[PDB]
């Protein structure tokens, strides 16, 4: 009790005397096939394991705790200028490259100073490239 | 026939 | 089931409905309004039944009508065309009765019915008992047939019918409570052991059975509903058709295997993908980091751009890292997802070989059941007469099966040792010439109304002809004849003075190295009272054991014994015996089966009886002649002994209907 034939499958070894030793023997050798690229991406697999050796453990950056600002010292002016001229409209990204204002205050850095910092002739300059 | 077995009769088919 | 419900299930008859057959005799009733029927309905199972709680006494139709009761005794025309439908088909009286009106002084038309075996004096016992004379001819010295009892000192041993296959709707049932019959119960358990000498693992066991069964019924889909069958212009065999499954169930394992093998390399090919970004930021880093350590070595002061240099840098830093820490992170749900889909693997196969050579034995089984190679079975009709069987559990004759037809043939007149050699049947009569088997040289001739062949379908077959019929039969019988399946199995007996086996189980199998072997010596029976082993010799290997000596096959025998028992248990047997059906004169094989391109409808063929032309030209059409009997002639019961018998009981009734009238059908 409790079999699954198709019709499809049965013209297939029945066809002639040898369809059956056939139909079996080329699946054999697809999975002969497929058994080695497995070999070859395991394989090529971990040699790519073993050039990330030591992670990225030598090369990350401790964590600045600053809580964050709302004036803007000279300087910081200045460091969003060219973070604008540099990161675009990622109002994220400037945030950090400045650590001490919130994505809100750089949002609002834009709107405060347009006219001051030339922000549309900074972000013009950023669409060439 | 089928119904001459009498260990472990098969049963696949009767019906 | 029970009372005269019963009656009607133990004689094989729907109790509720009126029968093929009584739609012949009574078709005013089966015509007529629904209320008549049931009072025939109920007369017919009564009657039954009377004779079924007693049937070692007659059932006089002067006895069924006082015991039956009003309204239903208010007709007497009718309880006498019932009763007398009954008696003359075999549903009453018959087997081995005491009669109550002993038989005509003077008898009415000749009958001589060819071969003693059971179906042959299933009839004799009938025909006699319609008051015609019977004679009845047998090639053989005894009465049996295929019904052999071995008998030498207190071993009793059957090499040709040995178990009833249940007593539920079984004529021989009735026969049982009318002879003394000795009916042991055979309990099914079957222990395969393995060529070593070693029981399979119950878990084995259990896998390769239930395989066997869902391969089995793959088949009959295969064959009753996807209709394959017919393949490059011929029948398809059981035997082809079990391959055909197998090769879809070897091809199974395999598109599973490469499936699954191919949703590995579906990730090991993204898990490259994901190391070859995951390599290409690690080297986007380093040169960033790179970038800012020379970048803080500008000591502050440092003007406003150097300044930013460093912090964009460090933003630059600070995301192409956040974004390889999600690399590793994906990296982790694959390295397990990878390790999960390799760690539960497909089948690794779809049967090992000593998987398949246990299948084998189901197939041995199969081919004992059909006693031939299962690559010549019909597909679809092998097991057409599988909604017959009897319902209760198989049983076996302590003295001996024999028993039955010597029992059969009391007050018969049997000629032995007379082979018959020609049937001559004409519009006019019969004669039937016969030879003595010892001296082939005394010629009979034997004159008669009709002739009722009860000839083995192995002897109708044979080439050339073992029996002449003049005219020659038609050929719509002949071919009827050539299509069917006469087939082999026979039977080793192994006789010893001591029982070493297990007491406790009836029978066990042994399985086969080869498949070529898969019949040799595969199953095991210990049944009577006397140490006796009998092995079944089935497949292929029946046919072949054949051309093979006595003691080359004993020796096999004890070979498998040693190796299951132990080389020291097994003694030697005092007394063997192996049996050559195939080669057996009067048989030329064990019993029928429905060859491929066969039918059950040919072995209705077989018995529709033979009418000879007109002997003057323009004369009316006469009389049929020539009757045939024999388990080979009853399609809803065939190569059974109850089926012969049946057969019998059936022709009796057709020959006495014929050449006695039939006063019950007005
Ligand atoms: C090995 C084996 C095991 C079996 N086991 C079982 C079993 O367990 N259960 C079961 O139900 N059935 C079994 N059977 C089947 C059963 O034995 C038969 O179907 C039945 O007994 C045969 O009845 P029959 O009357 O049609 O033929 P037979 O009994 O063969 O009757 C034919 C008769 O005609 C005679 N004869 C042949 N040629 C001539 C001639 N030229 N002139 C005169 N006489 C002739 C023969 O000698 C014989 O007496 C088995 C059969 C075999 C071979």
């Amino acid at each position: 009790k409790g079999m699954f034939l198709s019709q499809e499958d049965v013209e297939a070894v029945s066809a002639n005397a040898t369809a059956a030793t056939t139909v079996l023997r080329q699946l054999d050798m697809e999975l002969v096939s497929v058994k080695r690229q497995i070999q070859n991406i395991k394989q090529t697999n971990s040699a790519l394991k073993e050039k990330l050796d030591g992670g990225i453990e030598p090369y990350r950056l401790p964590e600045v705790i600053q809580k964050c600002n709302a004036r803007w010292t000279t300087e910081e002016q200045l460091l969003a200028v060219q973070a604008i001229r540099k990161y675009g409209r990622d109002f994220q990204a400037i945030s950090d490259v400045i650590g001490n204002k919130s994505v809100v205050q750089v949002k609002n850095f834009f709107v405060n100073y347009r006219r001051r910092f030339n922000i549309d002739e900074v972000l013009q300059e950023w669409e060439a490239e | 026939a089928r119904t001459m077995q009498t260990a472990r009769k098969s049963t696949g088919g009767k019906a | 089931p029970s009372g005269v419900e019963g009656a009607a299930f133990q004689s094989r008859l729907p109790h509720d409905r009126m029968t093929s057959q009584e739609a012949a005799c009574f078709p005013d009733i089966i015509s007529g309004p629904q209320q008549t029927q049931k009072v025939f309905l109920f007369i017919r199972n009564r009657t039954l039944q009377l004779w079924l709680d007693n049937p070692k006494i007659q059932l006089t139709f002067e006895a069924t009508l006082q015991q039956l009761e009003a309204p239903y005794n208010s007709d007497t025309v009718l309880v006498h065309r019932v009763h007398s439908y009954l008696e003359r088909h075999g549903l009453i009286n018959f087997g081995i009765y005491k009669r109550i009106k002993p038989l005509p002084t003077k008898k009415t038309g000749k009958v001589i019915i060819i071969g003693s075996g059971v179906s042959g004096l299933a009839a004799a016992r009938q025909l006699q008992s319609f008051g015609m004379d019977v004679t009845l001819l047998e090639a053989r010295d005894r009465v049996g047939g295929r019904v052999a009892t071995f008998r030498k000192g207190n071993y009793v041993a059957d090499l040709g019918a040995m178990v009833v296959t249940g007593l539920g709707g079984n004529p021989m049932a009735v026969v049982s409570k009318q002879v003394n019959m000795e009916l042991a119960k055979i309990k099914q358990k079957c222990p395969l052991y393995e060529a070593n000498g070693q029981a399979v693992p119950k878990e084995k066991d259990e896998m390769v059975e239930q395989e066997f069964n869902r391969l089995l019924e793959a088949t009959s889909k295969l064959s009753h509903q996807l209709d394959f069958n017919v393949l490059n212009n011929k029948p398809v065999s059981l035997g082809q058709a079990l391959e055909v499954v197998i090769q879809l169930q070897e091809k199974h394992v395999k598109d599973e295997q490469i499936e699954h093998w191919k949703k590995i390399v579906k990730t090991q090919e993204e898990l490259k993908e994901l190391l070859n970004k995951m390599v290409n930021l690690k080297e986007k880093i380093k040169e960033l980091h790179q970038q800012y350590k020379e970048a803080s070595e500008v000591k502050p002061p440092r003007d406003i751009t150097a300044e930013f240099l460093v912090k964009s840098k460090h933003r630059d830093l600070t995301a192409l890292c956040k974004e390889y820490d999600e690399l590793a992170e994906t990296q982790g749900k694959l390295e397990e997802k990878l390790q999960e889909l390799e760690a539960n693997p497909p089948s690794d196969v779809y049967l090992s070989s000593r998987d398949r050579q246990i299948l084998d034995w189901h197939f041995a089984n199969l081919e004992f059941a059909n006693a031939t190679p299962l690559s010549t079975l019909s597909l679809k009709h092998w097991d057409q007469d599988d909604d017959f069987e009897f319902t209760g559990s198989h049983l076996t004759v302590r003295n001996g099966y024999s028993c039955v037809p010597v029992a059969l043939a009391e007050g018969l007149d049997i000629k032995l040792n007379t082979a018959v050699r020609q049937v001559r049947y004409t519009a006019s009569g019969c004669e039937v010439i016969a030879v003595n088997t010892r001296s082939t040289s005394q010629t009979f001739i034997y004159k008669c109304d009709a002739v009722l062949c009860t000839l083995p379908l192995g002897v109708l077959k044979q080439q050339p002809p073992a029996v002449q019929f003049v005219p020659p039969l038609p050929e719509w019988k002949t071919s009827a004849v050539q299509r069917m399946g006469f087939g082999n199995l026979n039977k080793v007996v192994l006789c010893f003075d001591r029982v070493f086996w297990d007491p406790s189980v009836n029978l066990f199998g042994h399985v086969g190295s080869t498949t070529a072997s898969r019949g040799e010596l595969f199953l095991f029976w210990n049944l009577y009272k006397a140490p006796i082993l009998l092995a079944l010799v089935a497949g292929e290997a029946a046919g072949i054991m054949e051309n093979i000596s006595d003691d080359v096959i004993v020796g096999r025998c004890l070979a498998i014994l040693k190796g299951i028992f132990g080389s020291s248990a097994v003694p030697q047997p005092k007394e063997t015996v192996v049996s050559r059906w195939r080669a057996d004169p009067w048989a030329r094989g064990s019993y029928s089966y429905v060859a491929a391109g066969s039918s059950g409808n040919d072995y209705d063929l077989m018995a529709q009886p033979i009418t000879p032309g007109p002997s003057i030209p323009g004369a009316p059409q006469p009389i049929p002649r020539l009757f045939f009997a024999g388990e080979h002639t009853i399609r809803n019961y065939p190569a059974t002994v109850h089926g012969a018998l049946l057969s019998g009981l059936r022709e009796a009734g057709r020959i006495a209907d014929q050449f006695l009238g039939a006063m019950y059908t007005l």
